[PDB]
RNA sequence: CGCGGGGUGGAGCAGCCUGGUAGCUCGUCGGGCUCAUAACCCGAAGAUCGUCGGUUCAAAUCCGGCCCCCGCAACCA
RNA sequence: AUAAUG
RNA sequence: CUUUAAUGUUUGAUGUUCUAACGUUGACCCGUAAUCCGGGUUGCGGACAGUGUCUGGUGGGUAGUUUGACUGGGGCGGUC
RNA sequence: AAUUCCUUGUCGGGUAAGUUCCGACCUGCACGAAUGGCGUAAUGAUGGCCAGGCUGUCUCCACCCGAGACUCAGUGAAAU
RNA sequence: GCUCGCCGGAAGACCAAGGGUUCCUGUCCAACGUUAAUCGGGGCAGGGUGAGUCGACCCCUAAGGCGAGGCCGAAAGGCGUAGUCGAUGGGAAACAGGUUAAUAUUCCUGUACUUGGUGUUACUGCGAAGGGGGGACGGAGAAGGCUAUGUUGGCCGGGCGACGGUUGUCCCGGUUUAAGCGUGUAGGCUGGUUUUCCAGGCAAAUCCGGAAAAUCAAGGCUGAGGCGUGAUGACGAGGCACUACGGUGCUGAAGCAACAAAUGCCCUGCUUCCAGGAAAAGCCUCUAAGCAUCAGGUAACAUCAAAUCGUACCCCAAACCGACACAGGUGGUCAGGUAGAGAAUACCAAGGCGCUUGAGAGAACUCGGGUGAAGGAACUAGGCAAAAUGGUGCCGUAACUUCGGGAGAAGGCACGCUGAUAUGUAGGUGAGGUCCCUCGCGGAUGGAGCUGAAAUCAGUCGAAGAUACCAGCUGGCUGCAACUGUUUAUUAAAAACACAGCACUGUGCAAACACGAAAGUGGACGUAUACGGUGUGACGCCUGCCCGGUGCCGGGAGGUUAAU
RNA sequence: AGGACCGAACCGACUAAUGUCGAAAAAUUAGCGGAUGACUUGUGGCUGGGGGUGAAAGGCCAAUCAAACCGGGAGAUAGCU
């Protein structure tokens, strides 16, 4: 259940948890683990690129299991587990060889669950197949843009990608964004519906929540002076400029979609 | 108060020494202009 | 004190940069319609243009002073 | 279809 | 000559399908105990995309600079 | 009113006496709803203002204790 | 040499960083020291730095640097793979005592310990840049078991004391001992052993992982400290002895108990929480490529080797950094008595110093401060500065509110000593004895001894008992910002900036965007509940009207339009 | 449990005095604010001159920053002192 904190201490007033009690309470399945040191969001010139981020508590990199090579294979999920870098929880499936991969917990999912992977499986969730034997309009989630390629649309918490059409070996899809695009037939996906969507209902609730997620504070531009951003200036908070990016390229409406090549894939446009 | 210039032999070594002068050719050009200025120091050194 | 604009029937507004012969709505007046008023309908009246002078054949029109109104400026020790 | 008031 | 019909020839303007160019930060194999890279199969695109030459447009993100004098100081007004 | 020119607007309160403060009168020179509008508990080396308490802050300063000033000896500057 | 005074969470004792002989001795003093100087971090000369166990070097690794090919780039070069650097990490092992004018866990004495090479003997299948296990991990909080260390008692030794008492419930001093080895506790974790099968672990596998039964209920790991050994040794107060009067030689008693107690250890734990909390080698184990009368592996013993570098001194400073012998800046460790909650603070021990100009005078004035009649903000730009408030226990505490607050609101009472309750209580700790027993560092019973608040009553002293240091001014209205925070280092700590929240906008991943002529990275090993950008700034009530100008977006008929 | 309260170390730099040839090219003294956190700091790196970094002052980048320092154009130029 999503507990609201009680306001006896200031800053805390406005902090709304969401806490996930099917959680394992334990350290995570060791091999599986790798380093993942922060990079602080410079580049190999070493200059900032990304801005306002770094920082943040140490976290590591899981090796979740994308590609779902295993085919026919019954498996059993051992235990539920928090990926500090995901926003959606993972779950430590057990295979029936033994082999242990972590991968994106459904919606409809506890432990004890049993699962199964190949172009067989079965319409049950949880299940991740080439899309040709799945049925029309069924939710689905971690697309692959192509074949092998593991992992790619709709891994997020509480986003999931409809079917609308199936044009033979194209298959339109539904994206979250309401943008619609085909996809190779034999790419695979996942069943259900992406779990923990209560996500979005966490408001952090304190100044200092931004700074253990790796967010930084960011600076608005009219107080910045005139040399570092093309707004600020004045002697009262003036303005009246036409708003932009630091870099000038316009802001608040300017699209930049034009991979072109790329373009032949989009069906309807977001709306 | 406190001195810009806080001592530290191996930070000066890895920085204002010989070898990271060697690294590259902007040293090199660095260490001809000693040569060429006939200076008993080339670099510093222990 | 500086620059820009304005003053016209009872009222609010055109015409006032290319000077020959000032209109609009409302109000007012008269006649209809209603048992009566308002409205509606029809007809008519009302201003020589802030005032005072100059060119110009002729000025509401152009020029100048004065009498007003309005916006803006009135800055750097 | 429009008709306020006494 | 005017006006026009059938076919061939010569090229242009379109809409589709195809592969060999090419793109591949798809997969597999090898160099290779290296996810770089390169090579070999194959998959999805495909004469699109991309870059180069040239040109139109946008363009204070950036650069080079302009922004006159007279003045009972300067500016305002006015004047040349 | 951090916006109010005219102005120390006017009315009321606090003080013996208040160009400030609080409340209100709207004639808003020149507030206005995300360059946000209006409230708001807690919080403040924040702005203004009032009371109690406390005091040499003052009326009016007085005395005492130490470091200098001063004298002797030694060393011995500075701007100009 | 005799006294005074200062720090004593340091102004002490050990190091690192950093200095480079400042260290010790002899000798000298012009110059160096803000003074003189027979003094000295000054001159001159000599002496001093002893390591298998400390550190470095070394094996390995993080951020990150370089970089065989490669990619890219006018040249220079940039990026980056294999690799190899990079401790601020991990990795085998030493303590006690003594000694020098100056060096010691480094020498000596005693007692050990570890990693390798070689030889012999008894046995055995060993074997990779490969696999698995281990290495190997967060904040916070709680409680238990101990130690460092302190106090008291006992014991031992000495004194019985120059103004009154002082053979006693008396005074002073000492009561110190490790690493290693043996035992394996408090406590913590995990159900073990046996067999079979198997798309798992880039190949293989007896290892790990998974699926089955068999079978018993414990086994094993980790783990401070204690008790023995180390140690009939060393150390040890004081005497006894020799003085160039600096010190040396010799001797040497008791060396226990109880209580208090850590921030230190068990704990790289347990619990809880989210912000999910390095890498690799040394280590254990399993095989392949291989090789078996071998080579190797294990155990025991013998023997050899552990090289090289640092080792002085300062180290919160006159030795470092500050042009100074400068109220400055500089990380870590050890850490006591009394009072106190406390590493505050006051006074002391060990220990280090009185800060490199003094001697008189006792004026104005300046600075650091004490007190002050009456008034008590009448001062002033302004309660600036000072004064004052100040602790614990208890009573009591409003408007308002988001119902946590406000709040320690405000405002009062009780605070000393001694005795009694109680020939020191409640409590804590815990011996003797008794008893159980699958006999140990045991479980019960038992309560000596020790330690020891708080409260009540009674008595008493001072003007004042939170008596010193230490140690909130409070209340009311209102502007602003929610709040914590952050900023112009060196005149601006704020209403600004940031802030969670809210909204708009960009983006289907070879993402937008960002650096880079390029490649490539960042975003992100994330991807639409994601992220970038802008605006606003908790929360509460809300957030309209206008698309003309300008910006953005969609549309494409037409007018126009360059290269061609 | 807390960007919780009081209050040392530590950090931060608000008031006044001292001091502006000062002891110090930003201090000290007496009072403050933070102090389990958006904390502080040790050690070693990465980001640099039309750039870096910046909880945003147009600050900071070797006591110098509305464009660092060094050297070279360069004996730049200056209707000016």
């Amino acid at each position: 259940a999503v507990v609201k904190c009680k306001p006896t201490s200031p800053g805390r007033r406005h902090v709304v948890k969401v806490v996930n009690p099917e959680l394992h309470k334990g350290k995570p399945f060791a091999p599986l683990l790798e380093k993942n040191s922060k990079s602080g969001g410079r580049n190999n010139n070493g200059r900032i690129t990304t801005r306002h981020i770094g920082g943040g508590h140490k976290q590591a990199y899981r090796i979740v299991d994308f590609k779902r090579n295993k085919d026919g294979i019954p498996a059993v999920v051992e235990r539920l587990e928090y990926d500090p870098n995901r926003s959606a929880n993972i779950a430590l499936v057990l295979y029936k060889d033994g082999e242990r991969r972590y991968i994106l917990a459904p919606k409809g999912l506890k432990a004890g669950d049993q699962i199964q992977s190949g172009v067989d499986a079965a319409i049950k969730p949880g299940n991740t197949l080439p899309m040709r034997n799945i049925p029309v309009g069924s939710t689905v989630h971690n697309v692959e843009m192509k074949p092998g390629k593991g992992g790619q649309l709709a891994r997020s918490a509480g986003t999931y990608v409809q079917i609308v059409a199936r044009d033979g070996a194209y298959v339109t899809l539904r994206l979250r964004s309401g943008e619609m695009r085909k996809v190779e037939a034999d790419c695979r996906a996942t069943l259900g519906e992406v779990g923990n969507a209560e996500h979005m209902l966490r408001v952090l609730g304190k100044a200092g929540a931004a700074r253990w997620r790796g967010v930084r504070p960011t600076v608005r531009g009219t107080a910045m002076n005139p040399v570092d951003h093309p707004h600020g200036g004045g002697e009262g908070r003036n303005f009246g400029k036409h708003p932009v990016t630091p870099w000038g390229v316009q802001t608040k409406g300017k699209k930049t979609r034009s991979n072109k090549r790329t373009d032949k894939f989009i069906v309807r446009r977001r709306s | 108060m406190k001195r810009t210039f806080q001592p530290s032999v191996l930070k000066r070594n890895r920085s204002h020494g010989f070898r990271a002068r060697m690294a590259t050719k902007n040293g090199r050009q660095v260490l001809a202009r000693r040569r060429a200025k006939g200076r008993a120091r080339l670099t510093v050194s222990k």
